[PDB]
RNA sequence: UGGGAGAGGGUGGUGGAAUUCCCGGAGUAGCGGUGAAAUGCGCAGAUACCGGGAGGAACGCCGAUGGCGAAGGCAGCCACCUGGUCCACCCGUGACGCUGAGGCGCGAAAGCGUGGGGAGCAAACCGGAUUAGAUACCCGGGUAGUCCACGCCCUAAACGAUGCGCGCUAGGUCUCUGGGUCUCCUGGGGGCCGAAGCUAACGCGUUAAGCGCGCCGCCUGGGGAGUACGGCCGCAAGGC
């Protein structure tokens, strides 16, 4: 195991989707609103993503997991719940940082994105 | 492009008189070597269709001019074109 | 508080200017507005053409990330 | 720019011919032309192996410079590029400044009058040799020899090219003209620049005639024959192939593959071919 | 005849000597393109802003130059062959333009 | 003559972001998607994370109510080639002008021919929903095509639904770009609000839709019909 490594928030408006990882960004466990026995819609609600997340943080924690350095990707509805949980579950959350992509003018989007 | 030296050879080679610089001769001589240098530029880059406009623009500029010159004087009407190689 | 204010006077046709030139980047690396600029309008294309030059030359960022 | 002809005659009306305006001398250099002995698809048993082959134009088969490596260092001066009939490419001949004459294959934008030169330190220029490992990454190459020192073997059709997609050891990889991905070895010769007279495919040939031309025998469908002849002989009236399409022989011909599964090449294929 | 600046980033990851073998092909490939040296600025190596080539630095060359215009489109492609030459830009030599 | 601003056009290069696919790593029970679902994908190891590679297209911030062009239209960045245009000096020619039936060239998208390219997107098409139906909208797929080169087609809400040139008739405000003596004065553009006046009204108003002159195009009730016949053009679609 590890001490500490990051972790990792993909959240859209269907679900969000937590990844506990090392320094060297392999992952260690991951958790979603799958993961905690929502399906459909409620999938993307801020309850599930703190669910998932605190789940995520759980398992990670039971593998030594210390602290994190917190990188969000998406506009989900759960994102800002899913930052509150994970510092709320017992992990030293270092840094929050976002990196969500954004093309430079790049490919076209489908139908519904224009 | 097109340096003030050749610019200015064209000037002293019509001028009708040194300090001449608007007389319909020299503005001729002016217009042919833009339009030829053009017209080389369009011979290469045949999907310049904006530049074309302009040699037609120039084009029809220099055929005004020479429609004066050889209303007023036929002779150095003949005698411009001739030294410019023009009338096809 | 303007960027254009807090300088000396500076070449903004100079891509090499690293030092001045990342003053003119957000904290996420685009190009500022003229709202913190402080440049005019003329100024502002000069600065975005050498900005973009530096870019290019690995001088400045494409892009950054958002620390909080 | 291949040429056309007006409708004077029904075959006038399709036939094109290549223009030729590439080629400078128009009878080959005697001391590097040999007999071609014609075969007509005639093995040494004196059967056919190959169906519908013969009856062409004679030709004479002119050497060509396959390796290059023969003479590293050694500049030569483009003299002359001139028709060859037998393979797609125009060829190139040069006048080394050792004296010697070769025939190169000609490269797209090669020019009478200009130099080229082979070895490790030739500039990456269009006519230039070099081993695959001092070409620079990205770098379009034709005549490429498949093992070191075994011959230009790769692109060398009208308009075919290679290109340098990246370094492995001692091996590069090439994308071949199929669109396949393959290490070559590194010490490998090859020729900046695609082949030249890109536009031969373009042609048409317009009449059968001119297939004869060419050494090309009518080809016979197999739906055409008798069963004892083919697997689609037969039938009353037309029929369809009524069994998956078969070759002459019996193989199926729709898709069934046939590289040989456990050849040691494939060790070194890295994507099959494309389209 | 016109004036450029041409910019030039190599392999930081070479030795002085290699360095100066690439720096002397420069020197021919302007030499042979009909260039005109003025001034030379070599400031080296430097982290760039992001990767190039995997590398976050590089080693920064800049020549002042007047060369004839017909020709520096060949030249700045001439540096470029050489794979230590990650990155060429000639750039028109421009007056200065400044604020306050 | 000396200056300037600009996504004006053409050619050759080249930079990063992102999506997709592929290889390696780590990892496991779902992911995706919707109004909610399902199809779909996923223990044959998907999604999410990291390293690597290939390839196409489009250029975030700057960026704007902005700029350029005759219009169509033009937006990373570098160089070459080329057009238009404005301003200062008042230096040259001496009415050399304006418009323009025909003609000729240019002409968004889509479409067509021949090669090439193909990541994303997506007519057609297939599937999942919804529904009385659903040849739709919503979802998962997907072929042309979108991209390049050359050659065609020549259409449009091709709009400012406002032809071009010139002269004349209050100003206020904002902006782009020049020049000066740098409050400001003065040019050339781009908008707003308004004098007089125009208008059926809405509205227009020094960017006229005001007052005038020149020349061109065009209209003459609706439907039939931009159809038919004829002619010309086009590979066809179909255009005039
Ligand atoms: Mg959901
Ligand atoms: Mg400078
Ligand atoms: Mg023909
Ligand atoms: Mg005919
Ligand atoms: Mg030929
Ligand atoms: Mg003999
Ligand atoms: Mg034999
Ligand atoms: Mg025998
Ligand atoms: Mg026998
Ligand atoms: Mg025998
Ligand atoms: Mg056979
Ligand atoms: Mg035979
Ligand atoms: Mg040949
Ligand atoms: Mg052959
Ligand atoms: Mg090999
Ligand atoms: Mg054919
Ligand atoms: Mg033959
Ligand atoms: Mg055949
Ligand atoms: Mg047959
Ligand atoms: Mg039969
Ligand atoms: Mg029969
Ligand atoms: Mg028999
Ligand atoms: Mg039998
Ligand atoms: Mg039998
Ligand atoms: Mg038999
Ligand atoms: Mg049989
Ligand atoms: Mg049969
Ligand atoms: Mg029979
Ligand atoms: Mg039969
Ligand atoms: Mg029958
Ligand atoms: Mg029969
Ligand atoms: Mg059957
Ligand atoms: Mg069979
Ligand atoms: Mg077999
Ligand atoms: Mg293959
Ligand atoms: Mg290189
Ligand atoms: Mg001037
Ligand atoms: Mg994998
Ligand atoms: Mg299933
Ligand atoms: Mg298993
Ligand atoms: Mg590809
Ligand atoms: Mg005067
Ligand atoms: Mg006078
Ligand atoms: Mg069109
Ligand atoms: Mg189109
Ligand atoms: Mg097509
Ligand atoms: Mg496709
Ligand atoms: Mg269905
Ligand atoms: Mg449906
Ligand atoms: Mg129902
Ligand atoms: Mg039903
Ligand atoms: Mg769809
Ligand atoms: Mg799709
Ligand atoms: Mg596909
Ligand atoms: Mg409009
Ligand atoms: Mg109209
Ligand atoms: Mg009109
Ligand atoms: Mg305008
Ligand atoms: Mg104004
Ligand atoms: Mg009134
Ligand atoms: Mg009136
Ligand atoms: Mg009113
Ligand atoms: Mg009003
Ligand atoms: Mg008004
Ligand atoms: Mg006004
Ligand atoms: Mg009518
Ligand atoms: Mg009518
Ligand atoms: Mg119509
Ligand atoms: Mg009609
Ligand atoms: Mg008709
Ligand atoms: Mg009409």
């Amino acid at each position: 195991q590890v001490a500490s490594g990051r972790a990792y928030i993909h959240a859209s408006y269907n679900n969000t989707i937590v990844t506990i990882t090392d320094p060297d960004g392999n992952p260690i466990t991951w958790s979603s609103g799958g993961v905690i026995g929502y399906k459909g819609s409620r999938k993307g609600t801020p309850y599930a993503a703190q669910l998932a997340a605190l789940d995520a943080a759980k398992k990670a924690m039971a593998y030594g997991m210390q602290s994190v350095d917190v990188i969000v990707r998406g506009t989900g509805a759960g994102r800002e719940q899913a930052i509150r949980a994970l510092q709320a579950s017992g992990l030293q959350v270092k840094s929050i940082v976002d990196d969500t992509p954004v093309p430079h003018n790049g490919c076209r989007p489908k139908k519904k994105f224009r | 492009p097109i340096t003030k030296e050749e610019k200015q050879k064209v000037i002293q080679e019509f001028a009708r008189f040194p300090g001449d610089t608007g007389s319909t001769e020299v503005q001729v001589a002016l217009l042919t070597l833009r339009i030829n240098r053009l017209s080389e530029h369009l011979k290469v880059h045949k999907k310049d269709h904006h530049s074309h406009r302009g040699l037609l623009m120039m084009v029809g500029q220099r055929r005004r001019l020479l429609r004066y010159l050889q209303r007023e004087d036929p002779e150095r009407y003949r005698a411009l074109i001739e030294k410019l190689g023009i009338r096809g | 508080a303007k960027v254009k204010a807090t300088l000396g006077e500076f070449d903004l046709r100079d891509y090499r200017n690293v030092e001045v030139l990342k003053r003119f980047l957000s904290e996420t690396g685009k190009i500022l507005p003229r709202r913190r600029t402080g440049l005019s309008a003329k100024e502002q294309r000069i600065l975005a053409k050498t900005i973009k030059r530096a870019r290019i030359l690995g001088l400045l960022p494409f892009t950054e990330k958002l620390v909080r | 720019a291949v040429k056309k002809f007006k409708p004077y005659t029904p075959s006038r009306r399709f036939m094109t011919v290549a223009d030729f305006s590439e080629i400078t001398k128009t009878e080959p250099e005697k001391s590097l032309v040999k007999p071609l002995k014609k075969t007509g698809g005639r093995n040494n048993q004196g059967r056919i192996t190959v169906r519908f082959r013969g009856g062409g134009h004679k030709r004479l088969y002119r050497i060509i410079d396959f390796k290059r490596w023969d003479k590293v260092g050694i500049p030569a001066k483009v003299a002359a590029i001139e028709y060859d009939p037998n393979r797609s490419a125009r060829i190139a001949l040069l006048h080394y400044v050792d004296g010697e004459k070769r025939y190169i294959i000609a490269p797209d934008g090669l020019q009478v009058g200009q130099q080229v030169v082979a070895g490790p330190d030739a500039p990456i220029q269009v006519g230039n040799a070099l081993p695959l490992r001092f070409i620079p990454v990205g770098t379009v190459v034709h005549a490429v020899e498949l093992e070191p020192k075994k011959g230009a073997k790769l692109a060398r059709a009208a308009g075919t090219s290679a290109q340098i997609q990246g370094r492995e050891g001692d091996y590069v990889i090439l994308r071949l003209p199929s669109g396949e991905l393959r290490k070559v070895h590194g010490e490998c010769y090859a020729t900046v620049g695609a082949v030249g007279n890109a536009d031969h495919k373009n042609i048409v040939l317009g009449k059968a005639g001119r297939s004869r031309w060419l050494g090309r025998r009518p080809h016979v469908r197999g739906a055409a024959m008798n069963p004892v002849d083919h697997p689609h002989g037969g039938g009353e009236g037309r029929a369809p192939r009524g069994r998956p399409p078969a070759s002459p022989w019996g193989w199926q011909t729709k898709g069934l593959k046939t590289r040989k599964r456990r050849k040691p090449s494939s060790r070194f294929i890295i994507a099959r071919r494309k389209k | 005849m016109r004036r450029y600046e041409v910019n030039i980033v190599l392999n930081p990851n070479l030795d002085q000597s290699q360095l100066a073998l690439e720096k002397e092909i420069i020197q021919r490939a302007l030499e042979n393109y009909g260039a005109r040296v003025e001034k030379v600025e070599e400031l080296g190596l430097r982290r760039l802003a992001y990767p190039i080539a995997k590398d976050p630095q590089g080693y920064f060359l800049w020549y002042q130059v007047e060369m004839p215009e017909d020709r520096v489109n060949d030249l700045a492609r001439e540096l470029r062959i050489r794979d230590n030459v990650r990155r060429v830009m000639v750039v028109k030599s421009q007056e200065p333009f400044l604020a306050n």
